């Protein structure tokens, strides 16, 4: 089971790369009480994949 | 209006700064709002420029600096008189039994001067307790003080419960019970015992429980004492039970250390023998009335010499020492007949009949101690006729000093007995003369009065 | 399962959503000192005593000195990282700890953080660490037994639900073993157990937990750990964090048992904290209020009558009395009980179990010294079968202790006393017991009845233990219904006495040891 | 440190300066008396165990800007108690007592940027409703507080910064 | 053994959500970093003073 | 750091005019009370072992003559003395 | 960029600009003339001051010197490079050989391994010492401690344990010399180097001569080296020469750091100072440390605070005593105070446990008679007590043994006794089957068969 | 004890022996030399052997062998030589 959950874990690491950006934008918006359809997505993805 | 402000809070010690026209006097009581709860502080020292150092009579947590302190201009003062009988109160004279307002007519400050040497009156009226060994071997008079000495588990507390029951049921004397540093379990046991025995309506209870700051455990003895003084000034004869002098002195040590005083003999405060005297000097039989007292005094590690029990002996009139060894053989009240003593035990006051019966019991037992260690090595049969007879009477006396209590009725189921002094003397003298030599020993165990021995001997 | 990353991400979204971004005014101060775990904060006009001050990083300090122009606060965690000039906030909060039913079977440090690595808790909310015990009018007299499973203790030194019994003795005499057998024996009794360890080394906590796991007990108990490496504030506050987790049960009509291991190390941690705050020292350099430190801890062990429960649970539980039982442990140097902390806690508690190193060497295990051990609750807490039978053991041992002096001249003695002087040795050889082997009440009662009624008068001393084992085995198969009855009710009757006499008669003839 | 030993002299000097309506003169008298304490050499002489009044005299000699009775007397008492090094803090406590007595306070505005001067108006006005005093702002700028504003008054602060929102949120997660 | 397996699953889910939280708030900060605006910023000031 | 019984208004008096010996030095004022001992300020000409006469017709014995104050013990009930007398 | 402003004994106060003040446990540096001196900061007082301990001779420091703020704690070489070399408390090489070629350096202040990571093992370790593994057996991965006054044998015993277990163990080994003789460290180094095992051992030495800072912090350097080896996945032997000197060096400095004294003069932080060290010397799931620590007890008082707080940190405690060594019975282990966590039937098996407890019972019964024997003489004993005494006085001798490292003192060649071969001997003596042999037949022998032989020759 | 812990041995001179005219009153059994025989000339080392344990044994043997004695010829020669030595 312990070497199986290790497969589950890296599948989840693959998946979460997509949710994290949505989380970042939602947090930023609730913090600043405003919507921002940010332009320079470059910075978003540069973090979206580097440390993940 | 509130005219002072807190400036330090270190544990249970609080400092308050007043304008120099309004400094509280020593022992004055202050009040502060600990949020949604009221808290009173007792001034211990005036130091510096309007600053005052105080002990909190309550939990210290939650105090900010700069809170407004309003000073009462009177010491802690408590309700007194008949209104308090049957109630339970804390050091501040507030009810802790949920039955509501105390209905006091009058309030007295707990700090007051002891009677003058002029006001006392020496009267030798013996108390009658209904407990065979104490009435026989350690008599004590009105106005006197009794110290129950012993280690843990020997029966100080149940002996005091039985003394309360006897005095209140047979002689109708008001009693004040002051629990200095009281185990809340034993305090609830006491409350339910006295309410079951139906004595409660002739006792007023004051509890300073162990989980309370030192300032509470220290002052409680004075609250109980003040209630007793009110009853004395009504010309009654009251009786004051203090549940431990040892914990009174420990509270004194704590308060001393907290105030930062330089300690003394074995750690105790420097003022130990002054605190003890300030307390034990208000308990006296002024001409108007009387206060008698019996006081439990734990002896730590069986030394009888550390300053706390050593300093109290100077104030006691009779001392009853309880031993765990005797208790372990099952003969309660577990009093040691040889070690207990009294200043009132001399012919002039107790009468020759009593004095001689007491000294006779002592002689018999003091010889039986010699003989135990012959019987061990040689067996019984090598003794003389009178040696075997001294042994039989010694064992019968040693049995007959046990008694069943109305308050121990809950541990053993057997109903209690009250034995008048006439009957105690008559019984022990009858045993020593050899009138009852024809009964077996067990006829005397837990028997109560002497007639009950001749009755119990039938069924055995 | 975990592949449902939707759970993870949506849950983060829930934490985001409920973040109310509004601002709150707070009171502030600056560190002006750092040393040995104490910091001095200059500012915080509105700090309260006992308040939790909040440092940078998720760290806190307990403000203990409100001096005129400083606040002395003790850091609850590794302090070496703080620095002068850092800024600090005064929350309004007091220290609160997770509590509830889910903690059973978990290991947690004194802040209720899980330390065993089995994922987050499932608590039932929070509770204040520092509280005030039930008053005089809310107690109920203790009259129920809590069984240790030791012949030596449950007979001569009963412990009742709601009592506070001090285990005291020198190092390495079985103080921990006795308490942990007391905990194991509750694996099926309805009593929940809490074992809070002060200042022990971690690889010992792990060992006793591994033993509570061997036997069934771990699923029933909470472990609170303050290892010897943790700062003094945590070692000193751990017992309150444990009591607050036992009170969750007491205040809801259930029974609990809490075991403060080494109050003699809480006292040492508190001494360190006091001396670093420069508070005036007392005897042995212990601060003044080290009585009031233990007093308001132990007086939380209580039995509360059903009306206080109904008032607290707002009518949800009726007609049940809650109870919290404490068994603090103390360590005495060279058997000396006249030191500061022993002499305080001996005064607070309801009884004492004195463990002797000589008895422990001579082979007598558990080493309880019957002649100076006491229990003020006493027989009121026993099952009435035990209450009946143990009275005679008290006297047998008391006569043995009075005669024992002659044992070194014994050959000179007279048989009229030799009978007693051998019955004492046989009953003493009877109270020896192996570790992790608790006995039900039926077995202790049977084995004491055997010795009380003279059956052992002829068995030879060196065989008493095999006699006992054979008897306990025999009865378990050939008379099981009687054991069931006794264990289930503890009653006593001439009928039961006849049945026991029959069992002993049949055993002593028809079998062997 | 000398905060706790400056308090009595500060309070006494202020009481006197109130009874003689000379607060404003005392304040600068004390500032000068403080800066004399900071001199390379005087600070040496202040540590040398001179007898009190000889030290007092050597100190007064260096001051002609002290009113010849009351300032001298303050200095002489402080010399009697060997506390001359406390002047730097007697000064601060005198200033604070003046503030408290005149019911005038000072509050700090720390911001990502300078403000639009009606923001400052609303700020100070509402502060005089948080606090009763006449409030003197002194705004400052920083970018660790990338957005929002911080209002620090005495030791009570209201955290409106966005930084204090980010980190306050992160610790929830 | 089954209990141990379930405990490892809980532990891994938690240590995963920690990583995503870290990156989430760091990204929200990087988002504010370039949605910040003198007009919106002055609006923050206005709202906090109005709430003061 | 300890103050030595120099306090707000005494310091104010010394601010008024440093040498206050214009006051007759046969007399003083209490500045502290605790545990039966009192600190007296003034009493320039107290002599060690002297009898000091308190209000209410009581006495204290001057035992400590220090650089600024006289420490004395009270010969009777002390609880009702107060700073300023 | 900071100035000295005080020098009290070993502790030095340094003043920095308000904004630059160093953190706790950072290491500063001073040029003590034609020298270099390292200070470790201990406290941050207010006002930009910081208060530190000098890792060197404090003499020669003026007020007003200039100190440099290294921005990191003390860090020492770590790994295979450290191996077979002698090192200072600062991790400098102290033999005459070249630089340590280490790849990596670790700070000596670290946290203990989480409770989550500990490991627990019962695997017994055999030692050729009759008494130690009869009465106080200990396990691979555990802690052992030798308690004793001055001059009773806690160093010779440690050298025998080294000889017995450390040569017959494959992995690396670390020896920390804390505050003990330099002569002994030199003898040890040369014995290693002349038996070619030096290349498995790492040495660290802050011996009696050094100033208090070195004796204070050297044990942590030793621990850091052992902790590296542990975390590589190896298993390690860690011997500490005398751990009492660490707390003593703490006491020497405590007052100068301005801390109120405590029970018998000791520092207030005694138990924390000792826990924070004893708690990182442990085994773990990734590796394991077996450690033997000598613990001096001052004035032979086993209840002094320092031994009394150490007893709680050890698995197997061996307690030497002067009243046994004065009888010539080495090793002087007292069997009525030695003890082990491992002495359980479930671990050592019934027979060994039962033999150990029988020996203890006999020796205790013999203690209970010594007062009556002292007063009235041996003739007043019961006829069965004379047998208890006659067997105890044999058990005491048979607990004696000759050691390979004690040939220097006594000529007699050392012996190695296997456990199986000693529980048999003690079971024999207790059961009275060697009950026809004189006492001196058992003194300083190996197995029970060397005793039956020695009896023939007198 | 502090110094017994720093040195390489001790010569313990006992006052009981010294009063009995045994001078120097070197008490064997407590006194030891932690460097042992490594320091002695070869002749001295050969001759001395473990002599000091021989006198330690003789001196404790005299502890029981005054009021009574057993094995009373071999203990007798042990005592004889120990006495002529001392
Ligand atoms: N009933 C018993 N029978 C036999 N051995 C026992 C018994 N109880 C305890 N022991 C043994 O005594 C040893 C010490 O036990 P334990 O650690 O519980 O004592 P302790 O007082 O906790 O010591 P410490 O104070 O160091 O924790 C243990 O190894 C245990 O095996
Ligand atoms: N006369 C008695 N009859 C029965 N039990 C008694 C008697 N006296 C004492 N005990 C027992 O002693 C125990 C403690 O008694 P207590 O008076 O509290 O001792 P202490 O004097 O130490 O307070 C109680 O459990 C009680 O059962
Ligand atoms: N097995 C042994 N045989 C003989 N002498 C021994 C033995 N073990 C220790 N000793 C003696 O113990 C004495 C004390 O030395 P040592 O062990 O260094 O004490 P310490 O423990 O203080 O260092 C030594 O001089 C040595 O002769
Ligand atoms: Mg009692
Ligand atoms: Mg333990
Ligand atoms: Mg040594």
């Amino acid at each position: 089971a312990q070497a199986e959950i290790e497969a589950e874990r890296k599948r989840a690491r693959e998946e979460l790369r997509k949710q994290v950006a949505i989380l970042a934008v939602a947090g930023a918006e609730k913090i600043i009480e405003r919507s921002v359809d940010e332009a320079a997505n470059s910075d978003i993805v540069d973090k979206l994949v580097a440390e993940l | 209006m509130a005219t002072g402000k807190i400036v330090q809070v270190i544990g249970a010690v609080v400092d308050v700064e007043f304008p120099q026209d309004a400094v509280p006097r020593v022992y004055d009581a202050l009040e502060v709002q600990n949020g949604n709860e009221r808290l009173v502080l007792e001034v211990q020292q005036q130091l510096g420029g309007g600053i005052v150092r105080t002990i909190a009579m309550g939990s210290s947590d939650g105090l900010r600096r700069g809170l407004d302190v309003k000073d009462l201009e009177h010491p802690i003062e408590v309700p007194v008189g008949k209104a308090t009988l049957g109630r339970i109160m804390n050091v501040l004279g507030e009810p802790v039994d949920m039955k509501g307002e105390i209905g006091e007519e009058e309030r007295w400050a707990i700090h007051r001067a002891a009677p003058s040497y002029e006001e006392l009156s020496n009267s030798q009226e013996l108390l009658e307790t209904g407990i065979k060994v104490i009435d026989l071997m350690a008599p004590f008079a009105k106005g006197g003080k009794v110290g129950l000495f012993g280690g843990a588990g020997v029966g100080k507390t149940v002996n005091m419960m039985e003394l309360i029951r006897n005095i209140a049921i047979e002689h109708s004397g008001y009693s004040v019970f002051a629990g200095v540093g009281e185990r809340t379990r034993e305090g609830n046991d006491f409350y339910h015992e006295m309410t079951d025995s139906n004595v409660i309506d002739k006792v007023s209870l004051v509890y300073g429980q162990m989980n309370e700051p030192p300032g509470n455990r220290l002052r409680v003895a004075l609250t109980g004492l003040t209630m007793a003084e009110k009853f004395r000034d009504e010309g009654r004869d009251v009786l004051l039970f203090v549940d431990n002098i040892y914990r009174y002195t420990l509270a004194g040590t704590e308060v001393s250390a907290l105030l930062g005083r330089m300690p003394s003999a074995v750690g105790y405060q420097p003022t130990l023998a002054e605190e003890m005297g300030v307390l034990q000097e208000r308990i006296t039989s002024t001409k108007t009335g009387s206060i008698t007292s019996v006081q439990a005094v734990y002896v730590p590690a069986d030394d009888l010499t550390d300053p706390s029990p050593a300093t109290t002996f100077a104030h006691l009139d009779a001392t009853v020492v309880l031993s765990r060894q005797i208790a372990s053989l099952g003969i309660y009240p577990a009093v040691d007949p040889l070690d207990s003593t009294s200043r009132q035990l001399d012919p002039l006051v107790v009468g020759q009949e009593h004095y001689d019966t007491a000294r006779g019991v002592q002689s018999i037992l003091q010889r039986y101690q010699e003989l135990k260690d012959i019987i061990a090595i040689l067996g019984m049969d090598e003794l003389s006729e009178e040696d075997k007879l001294v042994v039989a009477r010694a064992r019968k006396i040693q049995r007959f000093l046990s008694q069943p209590f109305f308050v121990a009725e809950v541990f053993t189921g057997s109903p209690g007995k009250y034995v008048s002094l006439k009957d105690t003397i008559r019984g022990f003298k009858g045993i020593m003369e050899g009138e009852y030599d024809h009964l077996p020993e067990q006829a005397f165990y837990m028997v109560g009065s002497i007639e009950e021995a001749v009755e119990k001997a039938k069924k055995l | 399962m975990q592949l449902n990353s939707t759970e993870i991400s949506e849950l983060i979204k829930q934490r985001i959503a409920q973040f109310n971004v509004v601002s709150e005014a707070h009171n502030e101060g600056t560190i002006v000192s750092v040393s040995d775990g104490v910091i001095r904060i200059h500012g915080l006009a509105d700090c309260m005593q006992g308040e939790m001050i909040s440092l940078p990083g998720n760290r806190y300090a307990i403000a203990l000195n409100l001096e005129r122009d400083s606040v002395g606060a003790v850091v609850m965690g590794p302090y070496a990282d703080l620095a002068e000039g850092m800024k600090v906030k005064c929350t309004g909060r007091i220290l609160e700890v997770p509590v509830g039913r889910g903690l059973l079977g978990r290991v947690v440090n004194t802040l209720g953080a899980p330390i065993d690595g089995k994922g987050p808790l499932d608590h039932d909310g929070f509770s204040a660490v520092e509280a005030i015990a039930p008053g005089v009018i809310e107690r109920q007299s203790v009259d129920q037994p809590v069984q240790t499973g030791y012949k030596a203790v449950d007979s001569m030194i009963p412990i009742g639900r709601g009592q506070r019994e001090l285990i005291i003795g020198d190092r390495q005499t079985g103080k921990t073993a006795l308490a942990i057998d007391a905990i194991i024996n509750q694996r099926d009794s309805g009593i929940k157990c809490i074992y809070v360890a002060i200042g022990q080394k971690a690889s010992t906590i792990s060992n006793v937990v591994r033993k509570l796991e061997e036997h069934g007990a771990l699923a029933n108990t909470i472990v609170v750990v303050a290892t010897a490496s943790e700062s003094a504030a945590l070692q000193y506050l751990a017992p309150y964090a444990g009591c607050a987790m036992g009170e969750y049960f007491r205040d809801r009509g259930e029974d609990a048992l809490i075991i403060y291991d080494d109050l003699s190390k809480q006292a040492v941690a508190y001494r360190q904290i006091s001396l670093l705050l420069r508070r005036p020292p007392g005897r042995e350099a212990f601060p003044g209020d080290v009585f009031y430190l233990h007093s308001r801890l132990l007086e939380r062990a209580a039995r509360v009558n059903a009306e206080y429960v109904e008032a607290f649970t707002k009518g949800e539980v009726k007609g049940k009395t809650g109870s919290l039982t404490a068994l603090p442990i103390i360590e005495t140097q060279a058997g000396d009980v006249s030191a500061f902390v022993p002499t305080n806690v001996i005064s607070i508690t309801d009884g004492q179990i004195f463990l002797e190193t000589n008895l422990f060497n001579a082979g007598i295990r558990p080493a309880v010294n019957p002649g100076i051990s006491v229990s003020r609750v006493g027989g009121a807490a026993q099952t009435k079968i035990m209450k009946k039978l143990s009275g005679g053991i008290r006297t047998a041992l008391a006569q043995y202790r009075e005669l024992a002096a002659f044992s070194q001249f014994a050959s000179d003695l007279d048989d009229a006393t030799r009978k007693q002087l051998d019955h004492g040795q046989k009953v003493t050889e009877l109270l020896k017991q192996k570790q992790y082997a608790p006995m039900s009440v039926a077995q202790q009662s049977l084995v004491l009845f055997a010795a009380e009624r003279g059956y052992l008068a002829d068995v030879e001393l060196s065989k008493i233990g095999s006699f006992e084992a054979a008897l306990l085995a025999y009865v378990d198969r050939d008379h099981a219904p009687l054991m069931q009855e006794i264990n289930q009710t503890g009653g006593y009757n001439d009928e039961i006495e006849g049945k026991l006499k029959g069992i002993l008669d049949s055993f002593k003839a028809t079998q062997s040891w | 440190e000398f905060i706790t030993v400056a308090r009595p002299y500060a309070k006494a000097a202020f009481d006197f300066a109130v009874e003689h309506q000379s607060v404003e003169r005392w304040q600068d008298m004390l500032a000068f008396a403080a800066e004399v304490t900071k001199n390379e050499q005087m600070a040496e002489l202040l540590s040398g165990a001179l007898a009190p009044e000889t030290l007092a005299e050597s100190f007064i000699a260096v001051a002609g800007e002290q009113l010849d009775e009351n300032g001298q007397n303050l200095i002489r008492v402080m010399a009697e108690n060997g506390r001359l090094n406390a002047l730097p803090d007697v000064l601060e406590q005198f200033i604070h007592l003046r503030a408290v007595s005149e019911a005038t306070a000072e509050v700090d505005v720390i911001s990502a940027a300078a403000l639009s001067e009606q923001q400052l108006a609303k700020i100070s006005a509402a502060m005089e409703k948080r606090l009763s005093r006449k409030v003197k702002l002194n705004a400052k700028i920083d970018k660790s507080v990338m957005a929002g504003v911080i209002i620090r008054a005495g030791d009570m602060v209201i955290d409106g910064s966005v930084r204090g929102r980010l980190e306050r949120l992160a610790d929830v997660l």
